[PDB]
This record gives C-alpha cells, structure tokens and sequence, in this order.
C-alpha cells in the first residue's frame, strides 16, 4: 500500500 | 622533486568549486607545513579568519583541522592563534560543524598557558555565552569545564556567573545544553561551590517547564551526588531525586530507571535502602511500559549492589514480590528484558530459595510466547546448576530444555544447540547417550542450515567431552549413513562433520572410518557434493600419514582435477597446491 | 430549575476529573459521553446567548482531559524509514476526547463569550501545554489543536508574542536537535493565516521568523511531509513584502538537494510557485544564479527532475520574464538545452527539450541564432585542439 | 594468469559480506566481467537441479543474509533469484553489488534474473538511484549497474519442468521459443512481451485482465493451465507481489509466488520464504522472519 508500483 | 602541487592547493582554497575547495581545506595541514609556521600564523589563519564559508562538509572539515594546528601554528606560545576562526565555526547554524568547532576548542584549550587562557580563551567563552543567537550560547556551555580549573579566583567567579546565566536562558534549547553540561561543570568547581552554586541550578533545571530539560537534570544528579559527602545528600540532592522519580513526564521517570544503579552507587549503600528500594518498586510498577521494562533491566545489578548485610532479606521481602508480577506482564519488551537478567539472582538467594521462588519463573519464561523472552532466558542456564542441584536441573528444567530444542523460531533451537555441550558434560555421558543423543542427531538434519551448522560443530565439542572412542560408537556411524540421503544439502552435511571430527579423532579413526566415505562420495552426481569432497580432503589432509596421502588421496584427488564442473575443478587443484602434491 | 450558573459548574466537574482509562476495555458505563454532548447542544443550538458567568471550570476541565505527557512513539527509529509511510496510531478514548475538544471549541468561539472570561484563565502556561499536544493521533487530535490554537491566537492579542515564539522553539528543535516531530505540518498552516495578515510595514521579528526559521526548515529530510504547507508560508510571505524575494531565493538555492531527487523536485516546484509571483525588479537579482541552476536541472539524468525543470517553459509569466531579459538568460540555458541530447535512454526529454528551444526562438529570433553561432563556434575549438 | 583474478573476487565478496560496498573503480570492473558472462546466457536460461529459488530481495541486505543462514551458503549450495534486487531497502548497492559479485565468481552456482525494478525508470523513482548518489557521490555506479541489468536473462527453466520469471505470463507470449526470440538486451519497455514477463500477475478474475499496476496483464487460472500444458511445464514459479505468508499457491497448484523480502520496505510485516528444489524436483518451502537487526 506504499505506492501500486509494490504494501 | 617539486613544490608545485602544494602551492596549487593554496590556490584551490578559493576555487569556487566546493568539491575542490574541500580537498584543499581537508589537507589544510600539509599547506601550513610547506607553508611554514611563522607564515601559517600571519597568512593562513588570517585567511581562514576573514573568509565565510558556506557548504557544510567544508566547514566541518576546517573545524576538525583547526584542532591539530597546536603544532603547525608554532606550539603553545601561539595556540591562542587558532581561536578566531574556531570561535566563528562555533557560531555556525548547522550543529555538527559547531559541535566539532567545540570539540576543537576543548582540545586546543589544554594547550593554552593559564596566562593566555585568562586573556584569550576565556574571553571567547564569554563572547559565545553572551551571543545574540542561541547556537553560540548553546556551544559556550561545552567550554566551561576546560578553563575553570586553571583561571584565577577572580575569573573562576566570573565564569560561574556566566554559566548560571546559560542555565537560566529563555530558550529551552540553551537550557537543555547547560543541563547536560551541569554535571561535568560541577566536577571541577571547588567543593563549597558545588553545594552553594551547582546545587541551585541543579534543582531549577530539574523543575523546568520543559520536561526535555528536567530529564537531563536527573543525569547530572548522579554526578553531583558523587561530589557531595553522604550527610549533605539528604539535604541538597534527595529532595530533587525523589521528585524526579515521581515526575509527571514518564520521560523524566524513565531516566531514574536507566540511571538507577548509577544513582545507587553515588548516593550510598544506605540511603539506597532508605529511599531507592521503595522508589525502585514504584518504577517496576510504573504506568509506562518503558519505565517498567527499564527498571527490569536494572534488577540483577541493583541487588548484587545492595548492602552486604540485608541483600538476601530485601531481595526477598521487597524486590521479589514485584518481580513475580513483571514475569506476568503484558508488554513483551518488559517480560523480554527482565527475563534476560532475572537469573543473576540465583547466586544471591541460594540453592534453596532459588528453587522455591525463582526457579518457577524460569519455567514461566522458558515457555512464554515471545521468542525474545524464551531466547533471553535460555541463555543463562550454563549457570543455575551452580546453585540448584545438577539433579534439580535435569529434573525440573531439563524437560523444557528438551522441548525447546525444537520449537519454531530457529534462533531459539540454536540457543539450545549451543548450551548443549555443557548440559552434556554436567549431566554425564551415560545420561546423554540414553535420552539426549537422539536430539543432537536430529539437528544434524534441520530444514534451516543455521541449525545444521551449529549441530555439526556441536559434535566436535562433544568428542572433546567424551573421548574419540565414544564417537566411533555413537556418532561416526550415523554421520555416515547420512551420505545416503537423496538431498545433497543433507548429503553434504556428512563431509562437513567429517571436516570437524578429524580435528579431534586421532590419525586412526579418521583414516579407517571417515576417509573411506570422503572418497566414495567423490563420485556423486551433484557437483556441489563433489567440489566439497575436494575441499574436505584438504581439511582432513594433514591428519593423514604421508603414505596414505600419496596413495588413496592424490590418485582420487586427480580424477577431479579433470572434472566437468568448473568448481570441482578449481577446488581439486587448490586441494593439491596446499597439500603439496604438485 | 432556572439557576444554571450552578447546574453546569457541577455538571462540568462531573465530566472533568472523570478520567476513564480506555486501555483495559472494562467499566463500559458511558455517563460522560453524554454530559459533554449536552454542554454542546446547550451552548450551540441557540439554547443560550447568556452563559458568560465568571467561571473557568471549562478550562480546568479541558486542561485535564488533554494535558498529559504524550506516550512513547510507536514508529521506528528514522534513518531507513520515511514518515510518509508511518502507520497512524489512533488514540483510544477518542470518542471521549473528541468532544472535550469539540466543546472547548464551540466554547470561546461563540459570541457574547468575552475574552476576559479567559484573559487570566488561559495564560501562557495553558498555551504551552496545548502546544506539545500537537503530536500524534492522526490529524484527528492534531486537526483540533490546529484550530483551537488558531482561534486562541486570533483573540488574545496578549498571547501572540508567546504563541509565536514558543512555536519557533518547537521548530528550532525540529531542525537542529531531533529531526523528529509530527505536527510541523499542522503548525505551518496556523502560521499560514498568521503571516497573511502581518503589519503592512513588516515588523523585524518576522523577517527573522522567515530567514532564520522558515527557510532552514527545507534543510530537513522528512520535508516531503510539510513542504506544501511550507511553500505557502514562503510564498505568502513574499506577497506581504517582495523585498525578501532575493534572500529567500538565495536560500532555496544554497540548500538545494544533492542526493535526494524527490526533494530536488519539490524545490523546483516551490521555486516556480515563487517565480510565479516574483516581481520584475526582483527577478533580476535572482535570475542569473536561479536559471544557472535550472540549467543543470534540465541537464539532469533523473527524468523526474529534468521533466519538472523544463515545465518552467509553459509558464506564461516565467516566459514573459525570460524574454524581457533574454540577453543574459538565453546563453546560460543554451549549452544545456541545445546540449548534445543524442546520448539518452528516456526517449522523452530529447523531445521535451526541442519544444523548449522552439519556445525560445519565438521570443528573440536574432539572439537565439547568435547564441547558436557562439555555441557551435566554441564547441568547434574544443573538438579540434582537444584531440592531440 | 587464472589466480590473478579469482583470488580477488573471493575478497570483494568477503568485503561485501561485512556489508562494505566496493569502490566506484571496482563496480565498473565487476560489472564488465559480469557482462561478458551474462551475454552468453539465453533469455530462457536453462539451469539444472537441485537449486534454491529465491524471490524479491529489495536491498534488504541483512534479510538477504538471513536467507543464506537458511538455504545454506554459495557456492556450497546452488541458487536462483528472480529479480527485484534493488529499491525500497536501505542497502541496495551492497546487495546487488554482492549478488552480481557471486555470479562473476561461482558462475554456475547462482542464477540471477531481471525484475520489474532492474530498469532505469524505476530505480530512479523508487530509490536505487538516490542511494547510489548518497553513497558514491557521482551517478556512475548507477549507470554501470543499470547497464549490467539489460544483459540479465528474462526467465529460467529448472530441468525443463519448472518455469521461473519475476512477473507472469504474457499474451504476446505462447511458447518458450516466443521468448527465446525476444531481444532482452534493452531497457524494460512500457508495453510489450518482455515488459509483461516482468510485470504480469496471477489473477482470479480469469482470462487476460487489465493489471491495476500499469503494465503487464492479469492472466488467470485458464491462461496458466494452458501455458503449462503447452511447453510441458509442471509448475510456473515467479514472485513479484508481497505474499504475506512468504509464498502462495494459486491457480490450482499451477503457479506459485515467492517473496523473499521480509517485513518488506521495513513496513509491510510479512514472513518471507524461499523454495528448495532437491535432486528430484521436490517442493519444500522454507519461511523465515526478518533477521534480528
Ligand atoms: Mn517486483
Ligand atoms: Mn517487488
């Protein structure tokens, strides 16, 4: 979930 | 054969390409060398002086440089020459730079003659302390400790004023500074003054609006307490020290927790029993996980330091109650902390109490969920049996240990595999060969290599414990019937142990029961297993007798030097050149 | 009854010293969850317009449910971690606090509720304790503080000196001591509105607020969090006195990231936000070293930077300026725009540049050409002699 | 002439093990050596069992170390990683610098594959670039590495039965030959087979779907099953999406994912695992928690 490109 | 380079650095100090200006300044010493003292003093410093640098990396370097020019500037007679630029680096915004600027003034301060000090160095501290901008004032604090001792009665009084001023600054920032330095500054003032002057500041900085100040006060409390003689302790120090142990801001408390054993010593062996013991409980039962676990860490050392005649009494009626509570706390880090020192209590309460009280707790932790708490307890068993009976151990503790030997978290299986050779030795080989050997053999084949490695070496330590003869009858067999496992990872495990068992299995056992299989494997499908066979022959090499060497080795260590897989190849060759077989 | 100056001063004391630690999940007896949502729909929903009775049981009440030393951080160290990725840790017993704030807010925010009903019941010591609070519960707790402190600053001309100064102290620590603090962002917004309303002939403590506190806040590395709230302050500060333009821009230039592409982009972004407002008479003082940098930005190997740099070319205003000063600028930008762009992987910039160049012709044909001349000519020599 | 280099790699490695980066002068050399060696490999590198398949590592150096504390240590034990060496982590350099170093050395003991991150555009966005700066000053070790990345082979076939790739299956790709035709010697394109091999994901929506990522597609059970039956693949292994549990089975044990970066980006909180393939291709999964730092 940190930003889609992937948490 | 020339002096051009050096003469160029002198031109790159203003090159405007920061990356170069750095280098030049970063070697500023070899510039003042080839420059020539009398010069350095009249051209290089007045240049670093009248030049405001920007980029920090450079400023940092200049500052660190300037602290060693004690010599290159002419020695002590002219060390007061480095002041001017450092005094400026002391002002810089970015801290690090000014932190180093300070690290330097202190260093070169010791080089000033008291006469100079009173005349050039103190003044710099005075000017920095009175600075319009807090930074300067911040710095200033770090400078009192080093000139006070050598200035005059007159100046010592002036400095003390200026330092109290820094303690009563409108800026939290400066106060927090004076705070941390308050300790070291007391350590130099004459006794009387610690009492009349340090003390006041101590208490104020101790009750500051800002807690981030107050906690630094607790740190300096430990320092002030070592200066003052017992009596005066309950009059000047204690009001305040208790005050902080209670302080609303858990941060302040947390300190009293970390600096407890430190406060213990300083205070006394008695005032401890009078105030800290109760106080200590309070922390163990604090509202903040931190302060709690914090105190936990201090349990072992707090006791070993309790008055020689009452130790067992208070550890029993005062501390031991709270301990039992902590063992059952909710916050892992607190259980995890106390569980790593709790055992040091055994040798204080003796064989008995240890079993009636503490031993149960050891179990509580030995089986806790938190890998840490287990792990942290598993580690000090090498002990216990030196208090509890070696039988009491193998009866009410060994069971768990036998169970731990294979719980999930591998770092823990390890922790056991390590404490093994001791348990083995103490328990006795017959006990071992019966209900414990099956374990050390299991590890030899764990999914996680870490565990196998530990297990492998583990053997060498057992063979050292039960003689070669024992291995050839309980170990060397299984360690060989392994070479038949399909998985090379396990298959290799064999050659591995061998590489260890030979170190301690005499020239015989090695040549008649291991060397056979270290060769039979040289014909394995998986290359890994082959190049390792080679690497193994090099290890068990020397232990063999010259005749076996150039007989059953070279010839089979040749059939590899000419093998497909590049690795096996290299490892066979470097197996010869070292054994000296070509 | 009809005697309320005694039904609340006893009802508040009920919701006051309450203290219901919601960290055990027991004693589910609300009781107070109402006492408050009551003193709310009581002072809000026109149930009153006459509750000025000399009584600070509200304050005390507040400074008891709020004023506590914040807990130890639940977030990691800080070197290998970026706060923009910190899992927010919600304060439990929020639905409890959530109101204590709400009430205190819909308190001295309402009319007829004089300032001296607090003047010495809301002193510096209250402010300060309120400030620390700016620390952790996902905006929620902060958000409220942001507002509360806002309205307190805009009603007590006496606490303005303090509120301000004490805010600095928080920042200087943020900057020079611990490079850690959660409400830096929230606080800047407060200082947003503040700036946007200073004395027309700017007092000199503000010019220091800007130079020795604000700009230096760009030095930090966690900047990605309060950048936008920051920039606003810088910009807004330049609208209240375009004198400071030069020193502000010279600062952003000195600092300018060297090992943090992401920050390099922010600076560019904030820097345009400034040019966007720059004043011609001022643009000149900067211009040279400013574009001297943009120059490098275009010539950057980090696509994200260059991209954001070249965008400067679609700013009607920024272009406008470059023109009226093409003389000097154009040649500083050339070697890099016209740079031998035939050595890249980002099959984009090469084109992104061509476009800038065109945008540079339509502006001053002659210059554009003459510069080319000058460039090529030079380039020539550095190719002949520089091959022995 | 042979013990003049092979005796130095052995050290670069020793060094990288203490977690100390090689020098700019060195990186370039290491990379070259690495290039010549990677050119020769195909796009579908065929390496024999047994081996240890590892997934995403993302500069989590220490957690890479832990991995080795589990699967054994090279060369004594064979490996195969499926890209994503750099980015996110705090010690990319050290990590990649290392893994490469190991290739150049024990050439047949480890197999490295390219990942969605072994491309410039990403390394720049997510971090490997910056770290390169923050650690080397210039921006050359980055180019040196972003360049070695293009020679990294796209996929690997374990004993002709198991297929490995960072990402997933791609429409433009039906046969393994289709891939042996591609030209991987180039930066990862935004669209195209190559790209997809490194971005595709396994989906339950069935039948080529659109990837909420930005590149690649979301193949499904059907698509998987076919691919396998086609080229004669018993199992398709990849890894490229945090799998909270270390590794996950999907598409009726046809395709499996393996993430090796525990507690990912030091934030996610997932176990990480690796898959071992013994002498007779047996599935054994070793999970592990982030090394105690
Ligand atoms: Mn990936
Ligand atoms: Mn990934």
């Amino acid at each position: 979930x940190l930003x889609r490109x992937x948490x | 054969d020339s002096l051009y380079p050096i003469a160029v650095l002198i031109d790159e100090l203003r090159n405007e390409d920061v990356q170069l200006r750095l280098n030049s300044i970063k070697k500023l010493s070899t510039i003042a060398l080839a420059l020539g003292v009398e010069r350095t003093r009249s051209e290089l410093l007045p240049f670093l002086t009248d030049t405001i640098y920007d980029e920090d990396e450079v400023l940092l370097a200049l500052a660190e440089q300037l602290g060693t020019f004690t010599t290159l500037v002419g020695g002590p007679e002219y060390v007061h020459c480095l002041l001017p630029p450092l005094e400026s680096l002391a002002t810089v915004e970015e801290t690090v730079v000014r932190d180093k600027a300070v690290e330097s003034l202190r260093a070169i301060s010791h080089e000033h003659s008291p006469s100079d000090l009173e005349a050039h160095f103190v003044p710099l501290v005075k000017r920095l302390a009175g600075g319009d901008w807090f930074t300067s004032r911040t710095s200033a604090c770090g400078l009192f400790s080093v000139c006070y001792p050598r200035v005059s009665s007159a100046v010592k009084a002036e400095l003390r004023q200026y330092f109290r001023n820094l303690c009563s600054d409108d800026t939290p920032m400066v106060r927090r500074a004076a705070a941390s330095k308050l300790g070291e500054f007391a350590k130099v003032l004459e006794l009387d003054n610690v009492k009349s002057e340090i003390i006041p500041m101590f208490s104020n900085l101790a009750s500051d609006e800002q807690d981030s100040v107050r906690l630094l006060a607790v740190e300096a409390c430990v320092n002030i307490a070592q200066l003052l003689p017992q009596e005066d302790l309950e009059a000047l120090v204690m009001p305040t020290l208790r005050q902080a142990a209670e302080d609303k801001s858990w941060r302040v408390r947390y300190m009293v927790a970390d600096k407890f054993t430190e406060l213990q010593k300083a205070v006394g062996p008695e005032i401890t029993k009078t105030d800290l013991v109760p106080a200590f409980q309070n922390l163990m039962k604090d509202c903040e996980a931190e302060v709690r676990a914090a105190a936990s860490h201090k349990v072992k050392e707090f006791c070993e330091n309790l008055s020689a005649d009452c130790r067992e009494n208070v550890i029993m009626s005062q501390i031991l109650p709270c301990i039992k509570e902590l063992v059952s706390d909710a916050n892992q880090h607190v259980k995890s902390a106390l569980a790593s020192v709790i055992m040091g209590l055994s040798p204080i309460l003796g064989k008995d109490n240890t079993i009636e009280h503490l031993l149960p707790l050891f179990l509580a932790q030995l089986k806790d969920e938190c890998p840490e708490v287990r792990l942290n307890i598993i580690s000090n068993l090498d002990c216990v049996n030196e208090v509890i009976g070696i039988r009491q151990l193998s009866q009410s503790l060994l069971p768990a240990i036998v169970e731990l030997a294979e719980d999930a978290k591998w770092r823990v299986r390890l922790a056991i595999i390590e404490y093994m050779p001791l348990l083995a030795g103490q328990l006795g080989v017959e006990f071992f060969d019966e209900k414990l050997n099956s374990l050390c053999m299991a590890w030899l084949v764990d999914h996680v290599y870490a565990i196998r490695e530990a297990a492998t070496s583990n053997l060498k330590k057992l063979v050292e414990k039960f003689g070669k003869e024992w291995a050839h009858a309980t170990i060397i067999p299984k360690v060989l019937a392994m070479s038949g496992d399909p998985n090379y990872l396990h298959r290799m495990t064999t050659l591995f142990c061998i590489n260890v068992l030979s170190e301690v299995c005499g020239q015989d056992i090695t040549t008649k029961h291991m060397l056979p299989t270290v060769l039979r494997m040289a014909g394995d499908p998986v290359a890994n297993v082959r190049f390792n066979v080679a690497k193994s022959l090099q290890k068990i090499g020397p232990i063999l007798d010259n005749s076996t060497l150039q007989s059953e080795v070279k010839p089979i260590l040749e059939k590899l030097t000419q093998d497909q897989d590049v690795d096996v190849k290299y490892f066979a060759q470097e197996a010869l050149t070292v054994l000296s077989l070509a | 009854q009809e005697k309320l100056f005694i039904q609340k001063l006893r009802q508040c004391c009920v919701l006051f010293d309450f203290v219901s630690d919601p960290l055990s999940d027991l004693k589910w007896k609300e009781v107070k969850r109402a006492a408050l949502s009551e003193m709310v729909e009581y002072i809000t929903h026109n149930r009153n317009v006459i509750t000025e009775p000399i009584y600070p049981e509200v304050v005390h009440m507040f400074a008891v449910n709020m004023f506590r030393t914040l807990p130890p951080s639940s977030n990691p160290t800080g070197a290998e971690f970026d706060p923009e990725e910190d899992e927010p840790t919600l304060e439990a017993a929020w639905p409890h606090l959530q109101l204590v704030y709400e009430f205190f807010l819909r308190f001295l925010e309402s009319p007829d509720f004089q300032p001296n009903i607090a003047k010495k019941y809301i002193d510096q010591k209250f402010v300060l304790q309120l400030l620390e609070l700016f620390d952790s519960e996902d905006p929620r707790e902060r958000d409220f503080l942001k507002t509360t402190l806002h309205r307190i600053y805009g009603k007590f001309l006496g606490l303005r000196a303090y509120i301000r100064k004490q805010i600095n102290n928080i920042f200087y620590r943020f900057i020079y001591e611990t490079e850690h603090h959660n409400g830096i962002a929230e606080l800047l917004e407060i200082l947003g509105s503040i700036i946007n309303g200073f004395a027309l002939p700017l007092k000199e403590e503000h010019k220091i607020f800007l130079l020795k506190v604000l700009l230096p806040l760009h030095k930090v590395k966690s900047l990605s969090v309060y950048h936008p709230q920051l920039a606003y302050c810088v910009v807004q500060f330049l609208e209240k006195d375009s004198t400071l333009t030069e020193p502000v821009v010279m600062a952003l230039l000195k600092y300018w990231p060297k090992t943090h592409s992401p920050k390099e982009v922010m600076f560019l972004n904030e820097l345009e936000e400034i040019l966007d407002v720059i004043e011609p008479s001022e643009f000149v003082k900067i211009m040279e070293p400013l574009f001297r940098q943009l120059a490098k930005c275009v010539s950057s190997p980090h696509f994200q930077v260059a991209e954001r740099a070249l965008y400067y070319w679609n700013n009607e205003y920024i272009m406008s300026l470059i023109s009226d000063n093409a003389a000097k600028i154009l040649p500083i930008m050339f070697p890099s725009l016209y740079r031998n762009s035939k050595t890249h992987w980002n099959k984009t910039i090469h084109g992104l540049i061509y476009n800038a160049l065109k945008l540079f012709m339509e502006m001053n044909q002659k210059l554009f050409d003459d510069c080319t001349q000058q460039f090529k000519a030079e380039k020539l020599k550095e190719k002949l002699k520089m091959k022995e | 002439d042979e013990k003049v280099f092979t005796k130095e790699l052995d050290q670069w490695i020793e060094q990288l093990n203490e977690c100390k980066q090689l020098s700019e002068s060195q990186v370039k050399s290491l990379c070259e050596k690495a290039k010549e060696i990677l050119t020769k490999e195909s796009n579908v590198q065929e390496v024999r069992c047994p081996v240890t398949v590892c997934g995403d590592v993302h500069g989590q150096f220490h957690d890479l170390m832990e991995l080795f504390r589990i699967g054994g240590k090279s060369p004594d034990t064979n490996y195969l990683f499926m890209g994503d060496y750099v980015d996110r982590g705090y010690y990319s350099v050290e990590t990649v610098t290392l893994l490469v170093a190991l290739k150049v050395r024990y050439r047949e003991r480890i197999t490295i594959l390219r990942g969605n991150h072994e491309s410039r555009q990403i390394t720049q966005v997510y971090g490997f670039y910056d770290e390169c700066l923050r650690k080397y000053g210039n921006a050359n070790v980055w180019k040196y590495f972003t360049d070695l990345f293009d020679y990294l082979p796209l996929t690997a076939l374990v004993d002709g039965q198991i297929f490995c790739l960072h990402g997933g299956l791609s429409p433009s790709i039906d046969t393994l030959d289709h891939i042996r035709a591609l030209d991987r010697l180039q930066e990862v394109p935004h669209e195209g087979p190559m790209c997809d091999l490194l971005w595709s994901d396994p989906d339950d929506r069935g039948g080529w779907g659109i990837s909420p990522r930005g590149a690649g597609y979301t193949f499904g059970q059907d698509i998987s099953e076919t691919f396998n039956h086609a080229n004669g693949l018993t199992l398709v292994s990849r890894a490229h999406q945090l799998v909270m549990e270390g590794y996950n089975w999907c598409h009726d044990r046809n395709v499996v994912t393996i993430f090796s970066a525990p507690n990912y980006c030091y934030r996610c909180g997932n176990q990480a695992a690796i898959m071992e393939l013994d002498d007779t291709l047996k599935y054994s999964f070793l999970q592990f928690d982030p090394a105690p730092r």
